[PDB]
């Protein structure tokens, strides 16, 4: 018999649990499994953060999982990351895009198969070269996510330059003050990073100050053309959607493939120890945890359902693909894709604000 | 007068006898606890909370596990219960506690320890130095506190290197070694955890950076329990330390109970009510419209027995009494200085070999 | 977030005509019907609705003239620290001296404003000479003192002839009340008492010849009560100050009482919490506070605020005359009067 290596997962529904089970079963089939064979162990999300942490211990770590897949339920992955990070058991985020999970101090062994919101800056930057927008105003919310997008785009800029970056307190409903400071500047390209409800506040103010018509360009992310942010969004806005970013099934499939590969690569090495069995009375890290993480971080899976899977230095997905969306006659229209490294414009014409 | 439940949790060999000696009055109940992993700690508190009406929690432990502080902070924030880490890992400074934390720790802030370090350096005219940290939370507070003290001084400070070490990966690529081999300064400030330090020191030695010519200064949480000295710690190691000497456990539990009681009192006597202790952790998602951070404003400013036992919002102590310790040749930690009120008074004029 | 609000309706009610939130909390309203109005019934119904859904407030409307309902609600409110709005019927009949811990508020003018109005009606038609007649019904002192302190300020030259205090807590075998009334000379008499009390007083007054031409009685809201219920003993020519169901109907009130309670938003938005509804009436007091009041009192919707006394700051008052055809007729608005010469009644 082979050594049975458990992989864990906290997923949304029993249906997705069955997909995980089936992905692992296929990994066993496609891999040579005389020495090591994977076993799937999963639960669905608990109603609160304390019960979730306890579930991690009683249901998963009790089975010595080498890794834990985690999705966004239908209540963040945080309790799962803390508990698993206590032991240095790696966590693979399947659907969270919050930038906070890219911070090694808090999330020690966290990788994800989707990029953080702030990486949208990579697309904006490619978009600025293409349409030759050399002068831009950046407007971000003054919270972690807003600041992440700013740091990330400033990095790419330091060619095209940011003329000023304006920041606003999240939850503020009258931004006429903030926006009048940007009207007075020359540059008419405006990049926005904000949650749904803050984008709404900006769009309204923007409009009442008549900054949404001919001459002005608005470049935005996914949150800013989602749900309510769409109800008041000006026409001609350009926005982004992460392709498959919400397909839990696709991400389970890919995460399991990367993890199976990494497990097998790990057992090609020596002095691999098992994870702790259960939480109670165990306070030492899993000695092989940091090595398993290194192997994962540098895994490369080319033929992924969600594209080309590689991780960057923070364990964030690289080579993500985006739909480039333009709001035309109040409809979201795909005018292109960012394919991982290249902008590809399709036959549908961009209508700019005004037009 | 009405009674508030105060659970006092003692982990490890403790003297309960010595330990067990306002508009509202405390009903203490000492509870022991054997384990300090996340399930044990979450469970013992959630059970303690479903039996009695615990209004606050005083936590002491006998370990060097800084993770305990983070476990508690999470519990405190999830259930909106005050928790005081008065001793052990529970008191190892935690940076960036939750927005809704009611977790407070007996000990100096990261920034103050860093200030204390620069005071030591100025006294012995050690002006040239380098910094090594890991990603352990606080490291930025540490590096920035140094950087802006330096920047704002008419003193010839010179920061030669700042290294950042990634302890989340294995070191089979010899990365840590190749970073360490870049240091030149005779003083090195190290910010990381105790378990991390023992690995770093083992490596620095293999690279000739531990002996004479190199002085390492380190924070309270690296020293941890002074009766547990990893063999890889270099002789001559300097450390700040919360004075467990003159301020023992039974004293700390005293002030612990005082702060939760004084705080409660102050708040009934200005609001005619006190936050009702949630009887369950399994229910904190619904019940949260009805729960509040409110006691924080009082927990933070308690004067007791003419001592100012107050906290910062960041959840560390305002005026900790600190001791500067030096690891001697017999590998025992030796007291060599006191920090009182922004005032450092050392023992030696010339530094010991 | 969602907060439960019980709208209780006694007797006849158009429950279909009765049935938004930009605010920080959302009302999960439940329309509840109650048959009887004795203390047990009202206490039993409210307590049980509380040991079910979590009730952050109550909106209460009855049809009856029973001013006791207000008193029962104040008691229930103070005991369980649950806000209660008395918006219609007996529950809105002003309660004087509500409990300190009370979270009970009523739609209607204060005793003090009603007395202020009556003196205005008086000044309008130059009725400067009068008497007062109260029973011991709470607020009688509030009433008299407001009249007395207003006159003393005035150069209008008022003359208060008699002030009678009628003990309606004893029987009338000695015909004591008949004799107290026989003492009245003045052409205007201001009467403060309950509806059921007034019907008695009037009968005794009709017997001593004080109700015809040349004697005019002015009576507060709770005497008039429901205007579709007129006791035969009420003297034709009765002047009252009512709280109009004429421009502010039940459904309007019930909507406004939910806008008041849905307070919760204000307190949540500032203290990131709201009081946990008394799971029961079987209690553990160091925990509940009075904190919500400060907010229930300052609610601006489309100015709905109260006094801490528990009455509306800005109620619209209609002056009514009981006429020869014996229906209550609107003859003023609060002061603008329909008539310039007071008609003979
Ligand atoms: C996103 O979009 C980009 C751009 O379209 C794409 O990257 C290009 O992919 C093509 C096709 O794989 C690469 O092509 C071959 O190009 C070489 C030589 O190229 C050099 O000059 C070009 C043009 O100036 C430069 O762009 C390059 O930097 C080089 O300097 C050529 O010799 C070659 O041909 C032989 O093989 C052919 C088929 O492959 C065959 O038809 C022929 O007869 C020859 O025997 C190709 O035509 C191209 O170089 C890439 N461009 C850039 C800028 O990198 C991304 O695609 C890749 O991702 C996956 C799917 C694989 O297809 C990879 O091999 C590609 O690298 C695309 N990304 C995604 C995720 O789809
Ligand atoms: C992520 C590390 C950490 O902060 C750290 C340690 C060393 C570093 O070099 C860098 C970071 N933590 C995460 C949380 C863990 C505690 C926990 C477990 C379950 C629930 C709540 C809280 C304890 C360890
Ligand atoms: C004392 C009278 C009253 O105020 C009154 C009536 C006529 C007067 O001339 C003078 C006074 N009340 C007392 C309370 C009663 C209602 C009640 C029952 C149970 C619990 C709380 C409240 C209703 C009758
Ligand atoms: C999601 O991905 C799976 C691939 O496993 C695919 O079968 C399904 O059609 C996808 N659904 C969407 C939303 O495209
Ligand atoms: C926990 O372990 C200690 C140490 O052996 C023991 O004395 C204590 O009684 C244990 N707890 C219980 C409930 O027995
Ligand atoms: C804390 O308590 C003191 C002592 O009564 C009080 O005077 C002071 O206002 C408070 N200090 C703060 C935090 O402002
Ligand atoms: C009103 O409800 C009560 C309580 O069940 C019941 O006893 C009574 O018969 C009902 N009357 C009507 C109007 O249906
Ligand atoms: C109500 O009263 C407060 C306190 O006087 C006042 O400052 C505030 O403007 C008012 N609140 C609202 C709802 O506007
Ligand atoms: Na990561």
């Amino acid at each position: 018999d082979p050594k049975i290596v458990n992989i864990g997962a906290v997923l949304s529904t029993k249906k997705h649990e069955q997909i995980f089970r089936e992905a692992v079963n296929q990994a066993n089939k496609r891999h040579f499994t005389r020495k090591i064979q994977l076993q799937a162990t999963s639960v669905t999300h608990r109603p609160n953060a304390i019960q979730m942490a306890l579930s991690v211990c009683e249901d998963l770590i009790s089975s010595q999982v080498y890794a834990i897949l985690v999705s966004h339920p239908p209540l963040t992955p945080t309790p799962i990351s803390y508990t698993a990070g206590f032991y240095r058991i790696p966590v693979i985020g399947l659907t969270t895009r919050m930038s906070i999970y890219s911070d090694k101090s808090i999330h020690l062994s966290f990788l994800r198969t989707v990029p953080p919101y702030s990486h949208q800056a990579l697309v904006w930057f490619e978009m600025m070269r293409l349409f030759n927008w050399n002068h831009v105003i950046l407007i971000v919310s003054d919270d972690h996510e807003g600041r992440a997008a700013q740091k990330k785009l400033e990095t790419l800029l330091e060619g095209p330059k940011a003329d000023k970056v304006l920041q606003f307190e999240p939850g503020t409903k009258n931004l006429t003050a903030l926006l009048l400071e940007a009207k007075e500047l020359e540059a008419r390209v405006i990049i926005l990073s904000a949650s749904e409800d803050d984008a709404t506040a900006v769009y309204k103010s923007a409009a009442m100050l008549d900054m949404t018509g001919a001459g002005y360009v608005w470049l935005v992310g996914e949150r800013e053309i989602s749900g309510s942010a769409l109800r008041y969004a000006p026409d001609g806005i350009i926005g982004l959607q992460l392709i498959n970013g919400k397909n839990e099934s696709a991400h389970i499939s890919d995460a399991v493939a990367v993890v199976a590969q990494a497990i097998h690569e790990l057992f090609e090495m020596e002095n691999i120890t098992d994870p702790p069995r259960g939480c109670v009375g165990n306070t030492n890290i899993w000695k092989t945890g940091p090595l398993f993480k290194r192997v994962l971080m540098s895994s490369k899976y080319p033929d992924g359902v969600t594209g080309r899977i590689e991780f960057n230095e923070d364990g964030d997905r690289k080579f993500a693909q985006y739909s480039i969306m333009n709001l035309q006659n109040r409809k979201l229209v795909q005018v292109g894709i960012f394919n991982g490294s290249y902008i590809i414009q399709n036959d549908r014409k961009i209508i700019w604000p005004g037009g | 007068p009405p009674s508030i439940g105060i659970a006092v949790i003692l982990v490890g060999t403790s003297d309960e006898v010595a330990i067990k000696d306002l508009s509202v009055v405390p009903r203490v109940e000492l509870v022991a606890m054997n384990e300090t992993d996340p399930k044990s700690i979450i469970t013992r508190i959630c059970d303690l909370m479903s039996d009695r009406k615990i209004q606050g929690v005083v936590f002491a432990d006998d370990t060097d596990q800084e993770a305990i502080a983070q476990i508690l902070d999470f519990i405190s924030a999830q259930t909106l219960t005050p928790i005081l880490g008065i001793h052990g890992g529970s008191s190892m400074i935690m940076a960036d506690k939750d927005e809704s934390s009611m977790f407070f720790q007996f000990g100096p802030s990261i920034e103050q320890q860093a200030s204390v370090m620069l005071n030591i350096m100025e006294e012995y005219d050690w002006y040239i130095f380098s910094i090594v940290t890991t990603y352990f939370p606080g490291y930025q507070d540490f590096v920035n506190k140094i950087r802006s003290t330096i920047e704002n001084s008419f003193v010839g400070w010179e920061l030669e290197e700042v290294l950042l070490l990634d302890m989340s990966l294995d070191d089979g690529d010899s990365k840590i070694q190749n970073q360490l081999k870049k240091l030149q300064s005779p003083i090195i400030l190290l910010y990381c955890t105790k378990e991390e330090a023992t690995y770093i020191f083992e490596v620095a030695n293999s690279v000739g950076l531990t002996g004479y010519g190199y002085t390492w200064i380190v924070p309270s949480l690296v020293a941890g329990d002074t009766d547990t000295v990893p063999s890889e710690f270099p002789t001559g190691l300097i450390s700040v330390s919360y004075d467990e000497w003159d301020y023992g456990l039974p004293a700390r539990v005293r002030d612990g109970i005082a702060i939760i009681t004084t705080a409660a009192s102050d708040m009934l006597s200005e609001h005619s009510f006190i936050p009702e202790p949630k009887s369950s952790c399994y229910n904190t998602h619904e019940k949260r419209i009805y729960q509040s951070n409110m006691l924080n404003r009082y927990l933070i400013n308690v004067t007791f027995e003419g001592r100012d036992l107050s906290f910062s919002e960041d959840g560390y102590q305002m005026h900790p009494k600190l001791v500067i310790i030096l690891l001697n040749k017999e590998r025992k930690w030796e007291r060599v200085g006191k920090w009182k009120d922004k005032s450092l008074q050392m023992k030696y004029y010339v530094w010991p070999r």
